[PDB]
RNA sequence: UAAUUGGAAUGAGUACAAUGUAAAUACCUUAACGAGGAACAAUUGGAGGGCAAGUCUGGUGCCAGCAGCCGCGGUAAUUCCAG
């Protein structure tokens, strides 16, 4: 259950990442 | 009075951080937490990501 | 005497610098001691 | 002199990059908002927001691996004191 | 360049500069010179008719002397000669101005730091033969966080030097030590000698001119929250109560002092804080006439009705619809049959029927007025009507600050033209009590320390508190270690801070954010720069500075620099997870290529159950996961690598444990004590140690 | 638990006025006089909705149901989905949250599932084209009110989605002093699970009543057929009249009854729009309390308003004798100087109000 | 630049009368407030338009 | 190039005196004082690497990348890539 958690949590955490920083980048 | 009893428990706290700071840590707060150093099946009871 | 005093950190006043030579303090001496240094290297050049 | 908005690429991970040095500044004169170096990512601690920030031509002689193009701007002095100042503990930030 | 010059109507070409050099170097000069004029925009929110005392209050090492300074003051525009000057002191300078003097004490950072917040002009006398203290900098620190009030130094002991030559150099020294402190191109004044008890006439007529041109700018705190400086002190208790009671009541305190900053609200209520005492109530409100009214203000007042001897005031020192909503008695009901002679939960108001509606909107000439030669003219006239209607926010200065300026003075002398209608009776309930007002504001349950262990000496203002500010969450703020003070700061070790009036010793946590992924905890503070931090206390705006400080008690100080922390505060909840690392080390006792069976980091095999598919690392740097829980053996479990493990090798399994913030809270209660210096709280760790022998 | 009100009226809007004040509350003596004495279930959902969106609060009530005790937290709000009880419909659960939309620590993105109409309170088309307005005046600029699914009695099913980004610090300080010209009349005629027809034909009935007055007439026919539709079926009209110079809205709507006359109905709105018109003056007296709170919770500064006397009635000053017991902010209500009417000017110093919970 | 925007027009009233009189003899011989003006041009079409 | 050493020198400053000056001050003179890094404590910009039981991002193992004032403990605590 934690690595379900832990997982799905660090893939967000670097599925936000790109979007954040390429966000940045363009403007 | 008013205030020294507030200043009162005040002290009564200030002994009890005072003598946490004295104390060993707990088996967590320290790094390197060999099986030894934890109690026995205190793992699965702490429960951390 | 009651008075406090100025510690010479707060006097003059540097904070944060990497550390010196003795030989940037008289630039007679590193005139000195750099011919003196280049003239080594003048006898491994030619002879 | 200008208007520290906000400060971008806080989120950044890799420290003292490109990203993490802009601050985003709005001339007081113009009310033109452009983005500007701090220089040595730890100078960042210094700048917070609405803080009067001096800007100045930044102007790189040559590119460098990770620079970002069109930061035309340095921010030399903040609250009145030098960045370079502050970042060699010799004056302290006024508020 | 022959036809882009004719496009515009007017000739381009003709139109030019006898000279390009000079147009050019002054155009760039003059522009330089304007946007150093330039300043983000702010509000002012006190008075123009009625303005309050700007507090003046001198500071400096005690042995100098500026009891006697203060005496050469009051004496030269007063010409009245003081005596054993305490506790706060108005004085008429001017036909409009009325500065208040302040003399700290010097051995108190307990009133030093409570000061700062309220000293709207600070002198400093810094000793000319002794330099800077360390009173005199640990002042200047603490001013400059809380906002800068403005500072004009004076350099007493000039007289002693023996030579000249020596003394100019001195002179400059401090000058230029001075500008660093504070802005450069500001001069402290000098004063030669005390022979006569005085200063010479000629220095401080310069200092007393000086300091009535300071023109003091606005500060943001002072703007946000309504202050007063505590002019004379009352108990109002019957004796008899006290008799009975036998001193352990809690005494009934009336007040005395000038408003400032914002309106105090005048509805009975309201809480406020005394600085160093705690966190109080106003129960009533009065304001009385002032005792020191300006000349141009007193001829005012003997008009209307158609004080030369006393120039100074030293109290401490020895010589309609809305009027029918209002009531709570009459209905609402009632309300509407007095006024001409229903629950909210419902959204639709109450209407008529159909029935009654339609009959009475058959014509639409009622509301048709809100719709939208001679007979020639009128017809214009009219169309000139629809168009202002049709097209007026869009189509009704040179530098935008001077604009957006100027949604501050529109926005001033509508609130004027507003209050001069209600003005005598609405406007004070409206006003609620504006700055200089002295106004008699009366407590309760003020305790029986303060009476008894009082002297004038030490100030005591008041701060009103916003409903942000009157709670109790952990708070998230930056600081650092303050570069003058030696040690760096510790986690979890009590430090005194003065966040928003009050101040206080919490025991802080300075928590980090690995690149920003989540809040783990250090255990020491970065030693130069702001760490992300963390402690329980009193709730405040964000972006609010605070300036927190190690042991505040003046029997402990030694030499060492006393401000140990400064910084803002971020935002603020009452829950962070905060997070210490902990690892769980372990150790193979059997390998193979790639395989490992690694023992003593878990106790049971149901503890390994818990744990399995975990990315397990070593120190070598190779990966891994654990696997299976290895049975015959109650510990052990097979974990596979990315290579061939050694034996000489240490395995480390990363994990995080929450930890939580220790909820200690201590107003100082400086005054409430007797002997107002020296109040010792929580210890720190390494003090603990020493007094209980432990290592 | 310090303040103490009498009875269950202005029940929501009572919580809203301690949780922006932080002044905690004890609201005693509900609904006693009463077979089934107490709160009903409804104001108990709502009470779970504002916990929902506040950390901290706490929310006590007595074994007899009649005394809630209620200590407010601090706005923390984020994305959740508030159910809302078949008693009362999805947008009065929605008009609690406007007052608190700008000011929490993040964005309101709360779901609504309910119905979505009914007589008393909001229907969907009136809380966008009436409350949005107003909040778009102070300075709430990125608010929004998205519909999913609409629903009608008695089973409803629908679904609208509260979305608001602006946050802001506090409320601008407002001076309308001029009574706004009419531009337009807009007005959406909605129905689901019946026939087409009976929309238009509520559009024809309201076109002719306002056939008379001379501005441009616009009524959007919506219609709704399919799930989306929702479970029951029912129609309604909402009619707005607006002014485009200063932004300012007026509305009226009521809903389809069983077995009712669609061209009466499409007529009965349009006399109740021009009946509230003749009653008002920069407002509506159904958008006035929240523009009346907009100036108190608005800066440390005099704001001014110009209202009307038919206005003024006892709902109103129930109204302002809760904020008074709460903010203790006396509203001054001077008169206009011009003779034709008697409209009146309120004008607030509003209590310094900011956001305690925004990051920085 | 005998014509200029001077600090203050109060002070120089004098100078302005004597200014005026100087420039209308030398422009004699050919003689022998946007946005006011925008709308001003916007009334005169609007008055056309409801003519024609 | 030196991780123990050796005595010499000198004014920056402090200062009798004389000189200076209208009187002072400084300079020019000159008694007595005044140099070993822990001073009587050179700066202001620049090029380049290295470190953690640190963090983050990507990846066809153990790598590549960004980077790193943050580690586990600890601030009277550490002597620490001597800094």
């Amino acid at each position: 259950f934690e690595a379900r958690q832990r997982i799905e949590e660090k893939n967000k955490e670097s599925s936000d990442y790109h979007a954040k920083m390429a966000h940045i980048v363009n403007t | 009075s008013s205030f020294e009893k507030q200043q009162i428990e005040i002290r009564k706290q200030i002994e009890q951080l005072e003598n946490e700071a004295v104390a060993e840590k707990k088996w967590s707060l320290k790094g390197e937490v060999k099986a030894k150093d934890r109690p026995e099946d205190a793992l699965l009871t702490e429960e951390l990501e | 005497d009651g008075k406090r005093a100025i510690n010479y950190q707060i006097l003059k006043n540097k904070g944060l610098t990497p550390k010196r030579n003795k030989d940037n303090r008289n630039s007679r001496v590193k005139k000195r001691k750099k011919y003196q240094k280049a003239q080594k290297k003048l006898k491994s050049v030619r002879a | 002199k200008g208007i520290v908005l906000e400060k971008l690429g806080i989120e950044s991970k890799q420290p003292n990059s490109a990203i993490r040095k802009c601050v985003r500044v709005q001339l007081i004169k113009n009310g033109k908002k452009v983005t500007a170096f701090v220089p040595n990512d730890g100078c960042l601690n210094f700048v917070d927001e609405n803080d009067e920030v001096l800007l100045a031509g930044f102007g790189r002689k040559g590119k460098a691996k990770g620079d970002i193009p069109g930061v035309r701007f340095k921010v030399v002095k903040v609250s009145g004191v030098s960045l370079l100042a502050l970042w060699k503990e010799k004056k302290e930030k006024p508020r | 360049a022959k036809k882009k010059l004719h496009t515009q109507g007017h000739n381009a070409k003709a139109f030019a500069v006898a000279a390009p050099g000079k147009m050019a170097r002054t155009m760039q000069r003059s522009s330089d010179v304007n946007e150093r004029k330039l300043h983000v925009p702010m509000v002012d929110r006190t008075p123009e008719d009625d303005p309050p005392p700007f507090i003046v209050a001198v500071v400096g090492p005690p042995g100098t002397g500026k009891t006697t300074l203060i005496r050469s003051l009051v004496r030269r525009m007063t010409k009245s000669t003081l005596n054993d000057i305490q506790g706060p002191i108005t004085v008429v300078s001017g036909k409009h101005r009325r500065l208040t003097f302040l003399e700290c004490p010097a051995d108190d950072l307990n009133a030093m730091i409570d000061i700062a917040k309220i000293a709207d002009l600070v002198l400093l006398l810094i000793d000319g033969n002794f330099g800077f203290e360390m009173e005199t900098m640990e002042f200047l620190n603490i001013a400059q966080h809380h906002g800068m009030p403005r500072v004009l130094g004076v350099a007493t002991h000039l007289d002693l030097f023996k030579s000249q030559s020596t003394l100019r150099a001195s002179k400059k020294r401090l000058k230029h030590r001075f500008w660093t402190e504070v802005y450069q191109g500001a001069k402290l004044f000098y004063l030669s000698g005390v022979i006569n008890g005085r200063y010479p006439d000629r220095e401080i007529l310069n200092l007393s001119r000086f300091i009535s041109v300071m023109k003091f700018r606005p500060l943001k705190w002072r703007n946000e929250h309504p202050y007063m400086l505590a002019d004379r002190f009352t108990d109002l208790t019957h004796p008899e109560l006290i008799e009975t009671q036998g001193l352990q009541i809690d005494r009934k305190v009336a007040i005395y002092g000038y408003l400032h900053g914002t309106p105090l609200p005048s509805a009975p209520g309201t809480r406020v804080h005394i600085a160093g005492v705690g966190d109080f109530s106003v129960a009533q409100i009065e304001k009385l006439p002032d005792p020191c009214p300006t000349p141009f203000y007193q001829q005012k007042l003997d008009d209307f009705e158609r004080d030369k001897d006393k120039l100074i005031y030293a109290p401490m020192s020895d010589v309609n619809i809305g009027k029918l909503i209002y009531m709570d008695n009459i209905s609402p009901e009632e309300c509407i049959r007095r006024w001409r002679g229903v629950d909210l939960e419902k959204f639709v108001p109450y209407f008529d029927t159909f029935e009654k509606l339609a009959k009475k909107w058959k014509s639409v000439d009622a509301i048709k007025e809100r719709f939208l030669r001679e007979m020639n003219a009128a017809k214009k006239e009219k169309l000139r009507a629809q168009f202002e209607i049709e097209e007026g926010e869009n189509f009704k200065y040179d530098t935008w600050y001077e604009l957006q300026k100027a949604k501050i003075s529109k926005q001033l002398e509508i609130n004027n033209i507003e209050y001069q209608e209600m003005t005598p009776e609405q406007r004070q309930r409206i006003e609620g009590f504006k700055a200089g007002s002295y106004v008699r504001i009366v407590f309760e349950k003020v305790p029986m320390e303060f009476v008894k262990n009082f002297n004038p000496k030490f100030p005591i203002v008041m701060g009103g508190l916003l409903p942000t500010e009157i709670k109790f969450g952990i708070v998230k703020a930056r600081l650092r270690r303050h570069r003058w003070h030696k040690k760096i700061l510790k986690t979890n070790d009590p430090l005194v801070l003065s966040l928003g009036w009050r101040r206080f010793q919490t025991l802080p946590i300075y928590t980090t954010t690995d690149s920003r992924t989540r809040t783990r905890m250090l255990k020491y503070t970065p030693e130069h720069t702001y760490c992300n931090a963390a402690f329980y206390g009193p709730l405040c705006s964000p972006n609010t500075p605070f300036c927190g400080v190690q042991i505040v008690a003046n029997s402990d100080t030694g030499n060492g620099f006393r401000i140990a922390a400064t910084g803002i505060v971020e935002e603020i909840d009452v829950n962070i997870e905060i997070v210490k690392k902990l690892k769980l080390v372990g150790f193979p006792y059997k390998i193979f290529k790639n395989t490992a069976f690694i023992k003593d980091m878990f106790s049971s095999a149901m503890e390994v159950a818990r744990f399995e598919g975990a990315q397990i690392k070593t120190v070598s740097g190779i990966r891994g996961e654990i696997k299976r829980a290895l049975s015959k053996p109650e510990g052990h479990y097979r974990a596979a690598f990315e290579d061939k493990i050694l034996m000489s090798d240490i395995v480390i399994l990363r994990s995080w444990y929450p930890v939580r913030v220790k909820k200690f809270y201590n107003p100082v209660t400086s005054l409430l004590l007797k002997e107002k210096t020296e109040w010792k709280g929580l210890r720190l760790t390494g003090q603990i140690r020493a007094a209980m022998n432990l290592e | 638990k310090y303040t103490t009100f009498q009875g269950s009226q202005n029940f929501r809007l009572r919580i809203v006025l301690a949780t922006l004040s932080g002044k905690p509350i004890k609201i005693e003596k509900i609904r006693s006089g009463d077979l089934n004495p107490g709160l009903k279930d409804y104001e108990v959902s709502f009470l779970r909705l504002i916990e929902s969106v506040t950390n901290g609060s706490v929310i006590e009530i007595s074994y007899t149901g009649t005394t809630v005790i209620y200590r407010p937290g601090i706005i923390v709000g984020g994305a959740s989905t508030h159910i809302c009880p078949s008693s009362k419909p999805v947008g009065y659960f929605v008009e609690p949250m406007l007052y608190l939309a700008p000011f929490s620590k993040k964005k309101f993105s709360i779901l609504f599932k309910g119905i979505t109409a009914s007589h008393n309170d909001a229907g969907i088309e009136a809380i966008k084209w009436g409350l949005m307005p107003v909040m778009e005046k102070f300075g709430v600029r990125e608010c929004a009110l998205h519909t999913l699914k609409r629903g009608s009695p008695p089973l409803g099913g629908g679904e609208v989605h509260l979305v608001v980004d602006s946050l802001i610090a506090q409320p601008i300080t407002m001076h309308e002093i001029d009574r706004p010209i009419i531009s337009s009349i807009t007005g959406v005629a909605y129905s689901t699970r019946v026939s087409p027809s009976l929309v238009n034909r509520m559009i024809d009935g309201a076109k002719k009543v306002l056939k008379n007055l001379q501005c441009e007439v616009n009524i959007t026919a919506d219609v709704w057929r399919g799930e989306n539709s929702g479970k029951s079926p029912g129609w309604g009209i909402t009619l707005v009249a607006q002014s485009k110079q200063k932004g300012w809205s007026y509305f009226a709507e009521d809903i389809g009854d069983a077995g009712s006359i669609p061209e009466e109905l499409g007529e009965k709105v349009a006399c109740q729009l021009l009946e509230e018109i003749s009653k008002s003056a920069a407002v509506g007296r159904n958008q006035l309390p929240l523009a009346i709170v907009y100036m108190v919770i608005g800066k440390e500064d005099i704001g001014r308003l110009r209202i009307n006397k038919e206005q003024i009635d006892e709902r109103f000053i129930i109204l302002l004798r809760d904020i008074k017991k709460i903010f203790n902010t006396e509203v001054f209500l001077k008169p206009v100087d011009e003779a034709d009417n008697e409209d009146m000017i309120a004008t607030i110093k509003g209590i310094g109000f900011t956001n305690t919970s925004k990051k920085i | 630049g005998t014509y200029r925007k001077r600090f203050n027009e109060k002070a120089r009233s004098g100078h302005m009368a004597k200014l005026k009189e100087l420039k209308r003899i030398r422009n004699k011989q050919f003689t022998r407030s946007k946005v006011s003006r925008l709308k001003k041009k916007r009334l005169d079409k609007f008055i056309e338009h409801q003519l024609k």
